[PDB]
């Protein structure tokens, strides 16, 4: 090979045949949450158990 | 006054070149490699 080569550079790959080292160190994490609620409660009462003579009509 | 002393030609122009290098010798007095990591790396 007659190609020029720098002395002080970091010897990065530059041509087709050059080799490079890859450190994967891949780490991905995704999360998703959702919630919903709805509560309705009702309860009504009414009773005499004793009615006046004048109110017995109703 | 000559034309050359007060005029420049369109095609004639200078350019700036920059580069990084190392200097050896110096009888000491060189970079402190502890505080200059790029020197040792180069
Ligand atoms: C937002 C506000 C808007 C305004 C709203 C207006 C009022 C909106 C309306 C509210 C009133 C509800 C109407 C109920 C009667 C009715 O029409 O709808 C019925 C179906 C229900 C639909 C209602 C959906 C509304 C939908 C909701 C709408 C809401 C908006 C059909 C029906 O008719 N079903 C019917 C049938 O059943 P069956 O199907 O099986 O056959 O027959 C059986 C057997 O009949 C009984 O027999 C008895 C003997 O056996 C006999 O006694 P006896 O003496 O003879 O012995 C006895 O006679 C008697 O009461 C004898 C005598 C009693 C006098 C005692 C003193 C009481 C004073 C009491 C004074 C009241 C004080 C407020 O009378 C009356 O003078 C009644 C008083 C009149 C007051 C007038 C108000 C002046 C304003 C005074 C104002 C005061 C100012 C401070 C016989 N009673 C009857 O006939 C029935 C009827 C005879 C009508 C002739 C009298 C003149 C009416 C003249 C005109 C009336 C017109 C309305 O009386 C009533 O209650 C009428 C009540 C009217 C109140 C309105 C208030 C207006 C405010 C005005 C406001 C604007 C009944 O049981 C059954 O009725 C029952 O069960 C009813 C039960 O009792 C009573 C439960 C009440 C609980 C509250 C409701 C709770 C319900 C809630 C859930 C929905």
């Amino acid at each position: 090979n007659y190609g020029y080569q720098p002395l002080f550079e970091d010897r990065r790959p530059r041509n087709i045949g050059d080799t490079l080292t890859i450190v994967l160190q891949e780490n991905v994490s995704a999360s998703k949450s959702s919630s919903a609620n709805a509560s309705r409660d009702g309860k009504t009462s009414f009773g005499f158990d004793t009615v006046p003579r004048y109110l017995q009509g109703l | 006054e000559r034309i050359r002393d007060l005029t420049s030609v369109q095609g004639v122009r200078e350019n700036s070149l920059i580069g990084y290098g190392l200097v050896v010798g110096l009888d000491g007095t060189g970079d402190q490699t502890t505080q200059t990591p790029f020197t040792t790396q180069t």
